[PDB]
């Protein structure tokens, strides 16, 4: 039993891949150069590839396009995890069509319950190693801030939130880190850390981007 | 050499699919495996050569 499902080729525009060499992290299209992605996903040499629905196969909507520039958020953590958000300048601008287009940053914080879309190249397996081809998608909702202290105590800045099911099984793993939970059209969260993944009583936790909002503004515009 | 080289390899919390090399004393090599991306001990090395450097001798 795998908690999520497989998306459908192109059905989430704005997910990308982060390569260097292989698949090791996703990100979010959030304009026509920049990408939004995880600050432990930060490497030399990314390369972006958009329009993915097989990592492995090259299916003719593909764009890939090196990074210039990864501008990792000035206060992480490497500790804690607080504060785990980067962004990615392309080289060149997408070209965006229907199979690559960019997902709208919030206005607001999304509350407890609100029904997202988490998709990556990841794991599909809570015990054991089942990379997929193709890119998986699962609808989790937002937890409460009380009960994911409870989960993890003494472990939950204000910039994570949880999401997913306290009994286990559907939750994100090994790959897909870095990319976007979206909740109501708008960039809510990025993927980024666990107890495991698909444990019971362990959701996943996730970066706040309606935290983040006036930063990423500010440093797209000014870079 | 030492003995953070016999300890096992540690993915961690984090999900990103990073691939690293630890030094596996049972097969006396160095081998890869998944690293989430944070919070690495160090039997954790971005090649096998520097794996083979400070481990291998043990
Ligand atoms: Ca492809």
């Amino acid at each position: 039993i795998v908690g999520g499902y497989t998306c459908g080729a192109n059905t989430v525009p704005y997910q990308v891949s982060l390569n260097s060499g292989y698949h090791f992290c996703g990100g979010s299209l959030i304009n026509s150069q920049w990408v939004v992605s995880a600050a432990h996903c930060y490497k030399s040499g990314i390369q972006v590839r958009l329009g993915e629905d097989n990592i492995n196969v090259v299916e003719g909507n593909e764009q890939f396009i090196s990074a210039s520039k990864s501008i990792v958020h000035p206060s992480y953590n490497s500790n804690t995890l607080n504060n785990d958000i980067m962004l990615i300048k392309l080289k060149s601008a997408a070209s965006l069509n229907s199979r690559v287009a960019s997902i709208s940053l919030p206005t607001s914080c999304a509350s407890a319950g609100t029904q997202c879309l988490i998709s990556g190249w990841g794991n599909t397996k809570s015990s054991g190693t089942s990379y997929p081809d193709v890119l998986k998608c699962l609808k989790a909702p937002i937890l409460s801030d009380s009960s994911c202290k409870s989960a993890y105590p003494g472990q939950i800045t204000s910039n994570m939130f949880c999401a997913g099911y306290l009994e286990g099984g559907k939750d994100s793993c090994q790959g897909d880190s870095g990319g976007p939970v979206v909740c109501s059209g708008k960039l809510q969260g990025i993927v980024s850390w666990g107890s495991g993944c698909a444990q019971k009583n362990k959701p996943g936790v996730y970066t706040k981007v309606c935290n983040y909002v006036s930063w990423i503004k500010q440093t797209i515009a000014s870079n | 050499r030492p003995d953070f080289c016999l300890e096992p390899p540690y993915t961690g919390p984090c999900k990103a699919r990073i691939i690293r090399y630890f030094y596996n004393a049972k097969a006396g090599l160095c081998q890869t495996f998944v690293y989430g991306g944070c919070r690495a001990k160090r039997n954790n090395f971005k090649s096998a050569e520097d794996c083979m450097r400070t481990c291998g001798g043990a």
